[PDB]
């Protein structure tokens, strides 16, 4: 009888690819996404400076009232 | 392994390539030791009367 080690019965497949996902889409959506979640921001950046705006008047209302 | 499934799916969003199936943690097929012993075949010699050494 003989005990070396063959490779016993064959052994399955290695790959080698080169396998890169792409993860992401493409950049047009990436400048559509951005353009659109800055462009959110300076809607409701330009509501709430509108808002303390009012309430600044209605400061300066305090301070002309309160002055003679 | 020894790991619950949400932070198993965030490594695999973080690198989708599937990291749970190969992770160069090895538990199962670490070769299993205290293997039985060889017998070592000889090759193109012990073969009797026909072994001159002023052939080869």
């Amino acid at each position: 009888v003989k005990q070396d080690m063959p490779p016993v019965g064959g052994y399955g497949p290695i790959d080698y690819k080169r396998n890169l996902p792409r993860r992401g889409l493409s950049g047009y959506s990436m400048f559509a996404v951005g353009i659109g979640a800055l462009l959110f921001g300076y809607w409701s950046m330009m509501r709430w400076n509108r808002e303390r705006r009012r309430l600044q008047i209605e400061d300066f209302e305090a301070r002309i009232a309160l002055m003679p | 392994a020894s790991a619950t499934r949400l932070i198993q799916g965030l490594r695999n969003w973080a690198s989708g390539r599937d990291l749970q199936a190969k992770l160069q943690l090895r538990y199962q097929e670490i070769s299993k030791r205290t293997q039985p012993p060889p017998k070592l075949p000889v090759g193109p010699s012990h073969r009797l009367s026909n072994n001159y050494y002023c052939a080869r």
